[PDB]
RNA sequence: GCAGUCAAGCGUUCAUAGCGACAUUGCUUUUUGAUUCUUCGAUGUCGGCUCUUCCUAUCAUACCGAAGCAGAAUUCGGUAAGCGUUGGAUUGUUCACCCACUAAUAGGGAACGUGAGCUGGGUUUAGACCGUCGUGAGACAGGUUAGUUUUACCCUACUGAUGAAUGUUACCGCAAUAGUAAUUGAACUUAGUACGAGAGGAACAGUUCAUUCGGAUAAUUGGUUUUUGCGGCUGUCUGAUCAGGCAUUGCCGCGAAGCUACCAUCCGCUGGAUUAUGGCUGAACGCCUCUAAGUCAGAAUCCAUGCUAGAACGCGGUGAUUUC
RNA sequence: CUCUUAAGGUAGCCAAAUGCCUCGUCAUCUAAUUAGUGACGCGCAUGAAUGGAUUAACGAGAUUCCCACUGUCCCUAUCUA
RNA sequence: GUGAACAGCCUCUAGUUGAUAGAAUAAUGUAGAUAAGGGAAGUCGGCAAAAUAGAUCCGUAACUUCGGGAUAAGGAUUGGC
RNA sequence: UUCAUCUAGACAGCCGGACGGUGGCCAUGGAAGUCGGAAUCCGCUAAGGAGUGUGUAACAACUCACCGGCCGAAUGAACUA
């Protein structure tokens, strides 16, 4: 018969399969549209997820009826120290799509990145690359054969750059790498540009600036195997019912005898390649530099980094990406972080912000106080001692 | 509702320059003058508050929009007047409509306001007391 | 509806009564729609402060029992979360009767009004005392 | 951007944090936390509660 | 139940704007009959609940064509099922009816979808009351009240989860194929303007919000508390004190972390080809004609862009590959 | 006055757990009532120990409403064994 | 011992420490809990749950077979010293 | 398939004319070819209905049959399957 009262679908059925992501770095899958006439320059960076907290600031947004009056907003903090390039890839058009042709390497790399090619880097006898460096010998007699190589062909040319791991709190060692595509110009002074980097880092004010519309991408926390109430959003089923609330009712017609691929069942729940668009860009934060919590109204050096530290993170030592909002993932996760693949004119875009002020309170607990300064300027002297 | 529905009277005191007295072509004292006013309806449904304001005044001050042209109801109060043997004066109103609106131009504004005076005097001279 | 009014949490669902804030002769108001709701299958359509809802008088003078008026909720009782990052609420839940238009069957609102209602609708500001 | 006081505990108020509370009187409360607020609506007395700013005038320590 | 054909007539005037008699040709299988082919060593009956998908004879939303289309509003039709189609009072109801919001509250199918999915209000056992019937036992497609809803561990399907083999191992990628997504409204302003005698009264562009849906996220606010974390309280036991036990987590306040809420916050891309329809050039047919050749535009459509998985018998680049 | 059968439904009661028509009609209660209550009664097919009408108290009986209450619901989340 | 109490809760005498174990802490369950605002809108139906609860003092309606209805309703108070 | 027109100039297109008794008779509040009935004659003609439409309150004003100018070879109507 026909259903009865009409409701939408509950669920999005172009995030399918609900299966965990292949790795914990998402895939970028794609890059922006290539611009020649500009720069050779990055168009994605690697990340690490800290933590969140608060902001306030202006809002210049004419018609509106919090125009000029402060807005408080949350902000995801994600930390950024410079990448270290140490490869060039290069992509030929073929009528099955992009090939890669080659892979060329820095001389040397550090081991926290070779150690991306262990299981068991404590007991290997580390022999990764030892002999593909001694093409570097004489002048890089079959190393500058392979960059003409890409230069001759190469619709696209990709560095491979490395998270510098050891520089953040972590217990990893072990970094990541990724591709990272080149949008320069002339496929050439694309690649001369990734041999004038080898075990080079490069720093993010490089890539991204204030105000900038980025995409996040990276794996949605994991949660396991869920039921479908909460998994896909349904509704829990009448106190009454024998055999379960928690579960749909009618898993499906009497024909098509079969269930059918779109019909909620309990499964698997988060750990989901996710990209997600549009977060703007609110302050890029210098490692070299005190006083990154500090604002031209608020003016009262401090880190980022709050009392007790990011929960479940540590400290902010290095560069960092402070962007609007919330983005996939959780805390301690790589995370990829696009430039815009279109040219957002918005508005909400395109909006000049200033932070007035940097919420540093502990999110610990019911953080009360912004620095241990104004913490004994509130309390006074105790007993253990001042 | 910004329309006129009872037409009310109000009573002007005004001054003139001893200049302008002089050309007043009719026995006349002094320089202060005073205007006995009546606001009147355009609306048809109200036409019996201007035939009661014309039966107690002299003359008729008459209201053209300058885009709008003289209308249909500019024709029947006219009539209205000139049975009463009433003399008319014009303004021709609204005319920033025209540059605005429009976007008129200088020839393109005089040759409106000419063939809307031919216009009352149309009515003018079909109506008025012979 | 003299205004664009931010969204503010729901926390007035049908069925639910709130005091009468006005000297109209209503001691209450029992909402049952709320204007601008959209539709979902099985939920209750609710109101905020400063929505127009559909109500009845449970209590107070028969003239304006037994009859479905349009009402203005004035405060809300239920913690919403201004633009300015505060978390507020009243003591009480409270409207007075209002007429499509805007205007207002009361003559003189008692008790705080929130700023969102009044920025909504002049008439009833008119009639405000402590706003926010 | 003034930063405001909690009414209990006179406890510092930044931006978001805590709850602000309009009783029948019109009158503004503000709470920096759910415990500070959680006291007051239990009718408890700041003057008698040992850790709030108008406690400690009222036994004049730290002064 | 729905749709054509002829056109007397309605439409002041005028057959076909919108309608349409007398006739007559059809379609549909959510109606009810007619049959009795399957099932009586048994295919779980009504309705709701839940949830998915499909149909179009389209209620709304996109773009259009017609009008007895001035505006506003409405009607008729076209492409069109992309997307939505609701909250309640009475009833077991399907149906009905009314209140009320709404862009709209369209009709249907999937064993009159869906009972090892629920419920069990109705129907339809045995208990019992009434009314009419009956000599009686009893009967009623009359009323009424009580009345056990069983199994999955197997196969397949669906959801997620591993995995042999390919010389070993490790890293970075490609992209076949499959999936795919956003939705709709209001206020300001345009404007008391176009139009209109008046009454009334728009639209495109711009601004601010909002609804339904989606994917995440936890700074905040809120909820949860075996942090049995700190405090508080009763009873009893440890001779008192200290400090504890027991009271199935003894109870109360607060409670961080975690989990989490339109109860919380953030985010949801833009190129092309088309439909209908409007056109250009232009014959057929010395004219005309959007069409016959050729061609411009153009829709909530489709294809891509983007997003999700990645063929476990699709692929590339790359590293290191066992002294004894 | 009369016919069929002997009589011809009185006192009461009612769309009642008894009314087909029927979601009866009127009043009331609700924004809205096929529900409830009060009325009406040519009552398909009420009615006097096949007992009629009424009744305080009692009732794990059927039914309607109100206050309190609340995860029944909006609309779900969370903790324990 | 508490307490009106052979209630419940803790203890002395006496008896028992027996129910296959270990490690994990997914979904769905069974059993036990809590919940912002709203408060039956959920449902055939308030089913289930929640609210109430002892005792002292106060106050207590219609109706009634005068016996009741009654803990009606409904207020106040409660430790320690 | 049947019937028509055409080098004595058709069909199409364009272009000129489309008159005079006459506002023809009965009506009509008005009706001058053009709401409607009845009449359907004549004159002057290359031809022009007592009117094919549009129009008016009624005339006016355009329009068409009909005639002609142009061009120069074929073309038109009604049926069948
Ligand atoms: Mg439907
Ligand atoms: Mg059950
Ligand atoms: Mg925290
Ligand atoms: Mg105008
Ligand atoms: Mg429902
Ligand atoms: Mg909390
Ligand atoms: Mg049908
Ligand atoms: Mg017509
Ligand atoms: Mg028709
Ligand atoms: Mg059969
Ligand atoms: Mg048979
Ligand atoms: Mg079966
Ligand atoms: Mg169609
Ligand atoms: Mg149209
Ligand atoms: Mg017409
Ligand atoms: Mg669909
Ligand atoms: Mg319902
Ligand atoms: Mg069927
Ligand atoms: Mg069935
Ligand atoms: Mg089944
Ligand atoms: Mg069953
Ligand atoms: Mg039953
Ligand atoms: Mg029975
Ligand atoms: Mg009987
Ligand atoms: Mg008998
Ligand atoms: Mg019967
Ligand atoms: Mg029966
Ligand atoms: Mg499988
Ligand atoms: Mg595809
Ligand atoms: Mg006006
Ligand atoms: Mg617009
Ligand atoms: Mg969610
Ligand atoms: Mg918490
Ligand atoms: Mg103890
Ligand atoms: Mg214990
Ligand atoms: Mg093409
Ligand atoms: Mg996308
Ligand atoms: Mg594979
Ligand atoms: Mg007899
Ligand atoms: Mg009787
Ligand atoms: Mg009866
Ligand atoms: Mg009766
Ligand atoms: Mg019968
Ligand atoms: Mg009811
Ligand atoms: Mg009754
Ligand atoms: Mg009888
Ligand atoms: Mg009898
Ligand atoms: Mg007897
Ligand atoms: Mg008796
Ligand atoms: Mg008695
Ligand atoms: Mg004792
Ligand atoms: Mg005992
Ligand atoms: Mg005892
Ligand atoms: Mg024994
Ligand atoms: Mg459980
Ligand atoms: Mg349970
Ligand atoms: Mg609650
Ligand atoms: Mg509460
Ligand atoms: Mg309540
Ligand atoms: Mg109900
Ligand atoms: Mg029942
Ligand atoms: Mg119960
Ligand atoms: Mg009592
Ligand atoms: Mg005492
Ligand atoms: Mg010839
Ligand atoms: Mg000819
Ligand atoms: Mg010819
Ligand atoms: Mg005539
Ligand atoms: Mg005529
Ligand atoms: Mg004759
Ligand atoms: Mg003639
Ligand atoms: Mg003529
Ligand atoms: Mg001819």
């Amino acid at each position: 018969s026909h259903r009865k009262y009409e409701a939408p679908r509950h669920g999005h059925l172009g995030f399918l399969p609900r299966k965990r992501a292949a790795s914990i770095r998402a895939r970028v899958k794609a890059f922006p549209k290539d611009d020649r006439s500009k720069p050779v320059a990055l168009t994605s960076f690697l990340g690490y997820k800290a933590g969140m907290t608060t902001i306030v600031r202006d809002l210049d947004r004419p018609g509106s009826k919090f125009h000029k009056r402060e807005v408080v907003e949350a902000v995801t903090v994600v930390d950024t120290p410079p990448v270290v390039v140490v490869g060039v890839v290069g992509y030929v058009e073929t009528p099955r799509g992009l090939r890669s042709l080659t892979t060329v390497w820095a001389e040397h790399l550090s081991d926290e990145v070779k150690r991306r090619f262990y299981k068991n880097w404590y007991k290997s006898k580390k022999k990764a690359f030892t002999k593909y460096s001694a093409k570097y010998a004489q002048d890089g007699a079959g190393i500058e054969r392979e960059l003409a190589r890409i230069k001759k062909y190469a619709s696209v040319v990709r560095v491979l750059v490395h998270t510098q791991i050891r520089k953040t709190p972590l217990a990893q060692k072990k970094a990541h790498l990724a591709e990272i595509q080149l949008n320069g110009g002339s496929i050439s002074e694309k690649v001369d540009w990734a041999r004038e980097h080898f075990e080079k880092t490069v720093a993010v004010d490089s890539v991204f600036e204030q105000n900038e519309m980025i995409d996040a991408i990276a794996v949605t926390k994991g949660h396991g195997f869920e039921g479908v109430t909460h998994r896909w959003g349904t509704k829990k089923l009448p106190r009454k019912t024998h055999r379960g609330l928690r579960k749909v009712a009618c898993i499906g017609a009497w024909h098509p005898a079969h269930v059918m691929w779109s019909v909620a069942r309990a499964g698997q729940r988060g750990y989901h390649s996710r990209t997600s668009i549009n977060h703007k860009i609110y302050r890029v934060g210098k490692g070299d530099d005190e006083a990154n919590g500090a604002t031209s109204f608020d003016r009262t050096k401090k880190t980022i980094t709050p009392m007790g530290g990011f929960v479940h993170y540590g400290e902010i030592k290095n560069d960092f990406i402070m962007v609007k909002g919330c983005i996939p993932g959780n805390r301690k996760r790589i995370v990829t972080l696009r430039k815009s693949l279109y040219t957002n004119t918005s508005r909400k875009a395109l909006e000049e912000v200033s932070l007035k002020w940097i919420d540093t309170a502990s999110k610990f607990g019911k953080g009360r106080f912004q620095t241990p300064a104004e913490k004994h300027a509130f309390m006074g002297t105790l007993k253990k001692d001042l | 509702r910004g329309i006129t529905i009872k037409s009310t009277a109000i009573s002007l005191y005004s001054e003139m320059s001893d200049e302008d007295v002089k050309e007043i072509k009719q026995k006349t004292d002094g320089n202060s003058f005073l205007i006995n006013l009546i606001d009147s309806p355009g609306h048809v449904d109200f036409s019996s508050e201007v035939t009661a304001a014309l039966r107690v005044t002299d003359g008729a001050l008459v209201v053209v929009d300058t885009i709008e042209g003289v209308c249909v109801q500019t024709e029947t109060v006219l009539r209205q007047a000139l049975g009463e043997r009433i003399k008319p004066v014009v303004v021709i109103n609204k005319v920033d409509r025209a540059l605005l609106e429009l976007q008129v131009s200088k020839e393109d504004l005089y040759q409106t306001f000419a063939r809307t005076v031919e216009s009352v005097n149309v009515i003018v001279s079909t109506y008025a007391d012979e | 509806a003299q205004g664009t009014k931010f969204r503010i949490s729901l926390g007035l669902p049908v069925g639910a009564i709130m005091n009468c804030a006005d000297n109209s002769g209503a001691r209450n108001l029992y909402i049952i729609a709320v204007k601008g709701s959209g539709s979902r299958l099985n939920r209750l359509p609710a109101a905020s402060l400063g929505d127009m809802v559909m109500a009845t008088v449970k209590k107070g003078k028969p003239e304006l029992r037994k009859k479905v008026m349009p009402a203005i909720v004035v405060r809300q009782a239920k913690s919403w979360r201004r633009r300015d990052g505060v978390f507020l609420y009243f003591e009480d839940n409270a409207g007075v009767i209002a007429n499509p238009k805007g205007e207002m069957k009361g003559s003189a609102i008692t008790g705080p009004v929130g700023k969102e209602c009044a920025d909504l609708w002049p008439r009833v500001a008119s009639n405000s005392g402590v706003v926010v | 951007m003034k930063v405001e006081i909690d009414s209990f505990s006179g406890a510092k108020i930044y931006p978001g944090r805590g709850t602000l509370f309009v009783r029948g009187d019109s009158k503004i409360f503000r709470f920096q936390n759910s415990k500070s607020a959680s006291l007051f609506k239990q009718r408890k007395n700041p003057r008698r509660i040992a850790w709030t700013v108008l406690f400690r005038k009222h036994h004049k320590k730290g002064i």
